[PDB]
């Protein structure tokens, strides 16, 4: 049976503030791995139609050292998109996170995301991860990561 | 048989494999073990059978983490909270460092990855401030200013000088 | 093997602030479906013995243009309930959830809980879910929905 | 196929301010199971070679008749942790949990985290859950749980 | 067959499990229901034909929650909110006992596990506090202290007395 | 075969679905294509191959979105912020507009889903307020008020008059 844990690429998470599709994880390295799917620049393709069940953990972090949090409204969010090679707009399938304030005097600020779901999965379909702000996510493997398993046939 | 460098599996005696492989294969009834590098960014550092190498951690800025050295593919890439902070284990993050309070100074030479340890200020020294770097400083010289020392100084205040 | 995927029904969400057990979901209508499962006003009744692997994404959501929320105090809860047609009362699976303080300034307030947890049902019981603050729920189907998939048999 | 669901063992929760590995859990009690599994002082140890499905939920809570929280700084956090009887060291492979400002006015305080991840398990090896504040730990066997369930073969 | 008592299974009329017993084994053709007692800190209340007994609420001090009985193997425990704390159904938590505003007071019996009922002061009583405990206290009588009611009190206030 | 209206699979040439039907059952060896129609509140909008149909998005009024149009069977729904409100891709979400600070005015005509744009006071407006609404309004003429103009305006500040 075909599956996917991919963990973040910690040498090329994106900068800024906007929301941005993550284009790099690790596929073949600790406890990434994948097998029977295929994996191109954040999108995690389907190669076999089934039930699978898909899970997202994001975590965001902040030190004091980078500086301060701007515009004081904060929202950190994750979207599980399924897009698809033969229809141009994607769609979300999971959604998931919090408002923040992060505005306080404490040196640290932490907060984690995590999303699971029963979909149907056709052939061809792509799964990626879309997170709110890229400038604040955690580079552990531990921490920041999405996957995929196969559980039953669709028929 | 023999506890280091060596695993029994199948009632044979197999050989483990060395730091910087891991086991891809366990010993068959033909083979020994069969004991392949580890890949980029991996290691292992010990005599082992692991089914893989692990992943060397990230020495995250974002979490005011740097590394002291990188490691190699027998070593554990070891990092250190940067100036000023030090690692909690409790938290697993780079907390502020204990400010020391007026009358108190922050030992020397400041370590790298540890929390200030605050030492009470000696005679002739003081300290008028809240800091975590900063240690007792001496009274001012009231020579060196062409004055006198009208009334002598403590711990928490200097002396201070009158051009009588 | 039976599973179920159950996203909110955005026409049917109660109102008030007081917690209720939602009685309206999608069975059948985009990422919804479901198999070998019954559904009967929110309660999702489990037609074949098994172990099965349960979930729920509750997304709770507040604009400044729905007004204030009062009382200051303020806990988005989600209770996973297993009841059944032969005992009367019922009991609680899985929590979830977190205090909140969203009498801020910003215009909008955002917060989503994630459970999950394996567990062993038998035919004729029956899975629930309740919400602490259902004015507050999120109607996207890609924000609060709950579901299960049978993973092994009882033996 | 081999799984485990774990409740914290109530009478058995460690107190103090400092992270610990929780020791004591329910494994044949109310939702609390095992199978093909051995579960020693905290440490569910893999029987059976395979590809498990680990998940956890911790729920943190504190009522005003406790006291108050000191430092200020509040950090709750979750690691699930694999260790093994063949290496003393143990790593990471699922992390959660958020910063939290409980200084507030209001006579309860709660957060629940939820993880969950696909993971390769050889047998011999152990999952372990530590937390960062065990004298919040919710007691309830519906809020404090973690467990696995085999999915695939390794082959 | 019979509703009470008994449960059909496979044609055949079986009976169910007595409180403090489980349902082990369902009705085979050559036996009965097998019954199994429940386990350390389990229950089950009613005749039943449950897979496994219930597990006992956990009362926890952390939310402010007390037994009033342990509850036996076919008794549920039951728990109430300490003291100046009511249970809240739809937070499911012991939220603090409402106040009663000056000019009302908190009525007597406090009740166990409910929230606070405030009655009006009456003639004669006043209220000068907010609180959840405090009920309406008597004015003071002048002649006690030696003094003369200057002016009359109300139902926010005490009487006020002077020596004159 | 022909990219437009039409895929191959199993080597024959199949015809793909309108929009308002989805691909119920692929090209079977023996007939072609079915499609079905659209469900209940579902859509598609292009010649596809999808096994069911998109579900209309849900413009919320708790997220300050209104339906511009509620969509066909072949039309996706669009939704928009109410008035004082404009869409963010970020946090897709209704962000408060843009308020004009004085010397500064909200351009008109408003737009429907978008962000209010400042423009700068004209000779002989003025704007003294923050506003995401209002745009520079026009100095006080005196004689309307029979008396007559002391000190010019400004663009922060309006002209003032004197019954002198
Ligand atoms: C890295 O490898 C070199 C090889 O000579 C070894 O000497 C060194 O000790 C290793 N680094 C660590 C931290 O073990
Ligand atoms: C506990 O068991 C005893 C046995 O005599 C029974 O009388 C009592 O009612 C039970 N407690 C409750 C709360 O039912
Ligand atoms: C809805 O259907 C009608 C059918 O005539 C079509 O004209 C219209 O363009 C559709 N709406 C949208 C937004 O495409
Ligand atoms: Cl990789
Ligand atoms: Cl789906
Ligand atoms: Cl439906
Ligand atoms: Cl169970
Ligand atoms: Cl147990
Ligand atoms: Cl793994
Ligand atoms: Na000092
Ligand atoms: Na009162
Ligand atoms: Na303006």
């Amino acid at each position: 049976q075909p599956f996917a844990h991919l963990t973040i690429n910690a040498a090329s998470i994106p900068s800024g503030s906007h929301k941005v599709t993550l284009s790099s994880w690790y596929h073949d390295r600790g406890w990434a791995k994948i097998s029977n799917m295929t994996l191109s620049n954040g999108k995690l393709r389907v190669n076999q139609d089934g039930f699978y069940y898909l899970y997202a953990n994001i975590c965001f972090r902040h030190h004091e050292t980078s500086g301060s949090v701007p515009t004081d409204y904060l929202q950190l969010m994750v979207y599980v998109v399924k897009t698809s090679i033969k229809i141009p707009s994607s769609h979300n399938l999971m959604k998931g996170g919090s408002t923040k304030n992060w505005s306080g005097n404490s040196e640290f600020h932490f907060y984690s995301i995590n999303v699971g779901g029963f979909f149907k999965l056709r052939a061809g379909e792509e799964i990626s991860i879309q997170v709110s702000n890229p400038s604040l996510l955690d580079p552990d493997q531990d921490a920041t990561y999405f996957g995929a398993f196969k559980v039953q046939d669709i028929d | 048989c023999t506890q280091e460098r060596h695993y029994e599996h199948l009632g044979r005696c197999c050989s483990r494999c060395e730091p910087g492989k891991y086991l891809s294969s366990k010993c068959t009834p033909t083979s020994d073990s069969v004991c392949l590098p580890c890949g980029p960014d991996e290691y292992l550092d010990t005599w082992n059978e692991e089914d893989k190498c692990l992943l060397h951690k990230v020495c995250d800025a974002g979490k005011a983490l740097v590394a002291v050295d990188p490691g190699n593919h027998t070593a554990p890439r070891r990092c250190a909270c940067t100036a000023g902070y030090h690692w909690n284990s409790d938290c697993e993050c780079c907390r502020r460092n204990t400010e020391c309070a007026p009358g108190f100074g922050a030992q020397h030479p400041l370590q790298l990855n540890k929390d200030t340890v605050c030492t009470p200020c000696l005679l002739g020294f003081f300290s008028d401030v809240f800091s975590s770097t900063d240690k007792c400083k001496p009274w001012t010289n009231c020579t060196l200013l062409g004055k006198l020392e009208a009334h002598q100084g403590t711990t928490e205040s200097d002396v201070v000088c009158s051009s009588s």
